[PDB]
């Protein structure tokens, strides 16, 4: 089992991502390798501390929630100016995740892919295959055999207005890190088919963003043992141990690819 | 004016020119018609930043040629 922050001031949104940063093998290998002074030192040390405590009455949990509340307010004001909310607000970790990695551009290089958007209407002739680098990509209405091998969605044609052409993502460099956002989810909700090989490198998912009743995000963790832990905020500090995962294929809103 | 391309997470791109001191809320609701969409159900991203309805081109420092980001609306 596992620490977790606890929910205020509609802070899932940030929760969420906090939770998947920690859980993150490669991004706690990179921290410790860079030699202090850096925003995600202070938010994996805190976090272990506060983990070393649960392994261990009402005195340890205050201990706990300082530690945690501590470096979640420092990543909350610094993602503040950009993001334009107020404390209290109700946001998107669509819209907060890439702004939280830019904070250290050592972190965000681990996130960094390159890919192309592959598209030719079958309608009229128009055609385009543009590279890109993101950290995150946002895929809407894809095609029931989507795969990251075969990352490919429904969208208009910009050159005839028709609909059901398809637009495909060929991924060209894939960073030690992988994620993708979901407007409607994913097809189905077996990750084990969403395992993918890239030029040698096996990537799983190893962690899940969950959209509930389009109001409250909740992160799921995959552990060593394939138990999964639940980390929904509102259910207090303490995290839940799952025997297999559970999110709704419809509420996969972001996927974590690892293992680089 | 000034001209701004509005880009979705589908692929699609619309091109629109307003005013550098009209506020944003008359470019949403005119993309909101031309794509069958419903200001409550998205949101607008520029330069990696959230914009409220309030919003002008002038107050964002929006250049010409810049492009809007949209998203269906997924918070919490
Ligand atoms: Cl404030
Ligand atoms: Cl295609
Ligand atoms: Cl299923
Ligand atoms: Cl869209
Ligand atoms: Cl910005
Ligand atoms: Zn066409």
């Amino acid at each position: 089992l596992c620490v977790q922050w606890k929910n205020a001031y509609a802070l899932c949104w940030l929760d969420c991502i906090l939770s998947a940063l920690v859980h993150s093998e490669e991004l706690k290998n990179t921290v410790t390798g860079l030699c202090e002074e850096s925003i995600f030192w202070r938010l994996l040390t805190k976090y272990n501390q506060a983990n070393t405590l649960l392994y261990t009455t009402s005195e340890i949990f205050a201990e706990i929630e300082t530690c945690l509340n501590e470096v979640r307010d420092e990543i909350f004001i610094s993602l503040q100016p950009q993001l334009r909310c107020t404390l209290g607000d109700m946001e998107s970790p669509v819209f907060a995740f890439p702004l939280l990695l830019k904070l250290e551009t050592h972190i965000e290089k681990l996130f960094l892919y390159s890919f192309s958007w592959d598209f030719e209407c079958s309608q009229c002739g128009h055609q385009y295959q543009n590279r890109h680098m993101k950290s995150l990509v946002t895929f809407t209405n894809v095609i029931p055999e989507w795969h990251p091998l075969n990352a490919a969605h429904f969208g208009p044609c910009n050159n005839c207005n028709s609909k059901s052409q398809i637009r495909k993502m060929v991924l060209e460099k894939v960073s030690p890190i992988f994620m993708l956002h979901f407007v409607e989810g994913l097809p189905q909700n077996d990750l084990q088919h969403y395992a993918f090989h890239f030029e040698g490198c096996l990537y799983q998912i190893t962690s899940v963003i969950q959209y509930r009743a389009n109001n409250h995000f909740i992160t799921w963790i995959l552990d060593a043992d394939g138990s999964w832990l639940e980390c929904d905020d509102l259910k207090g500090p303490c995290s839940e141990r799952h025997k297999k995962f559970e999110v709704p294929a419809s509420e996969i809103h972001i996927v974590i690819w690892e293992r680089k | 004016m000034i001209n701004l391309k509005v880009a979705g997470q589908d692929g699609s791109v619309v091109q629109f020119k307003i005013k550098r001191h009209t506020p944003l809320s008359k470019l949403m609701k005119a993309y909101c018609e031309r794509q069958g969409l419903s200001m409550r159900q998205i949101r607008f991203r520029f330069d990696g930043q959230p914009i409220n309805e309030t919003d002008t081109p002038a107050q964002l420092e929006m250049e010409d040629e810049d492009t809007i980001d949209v998203f269906q609306q997924q918070t919490g």
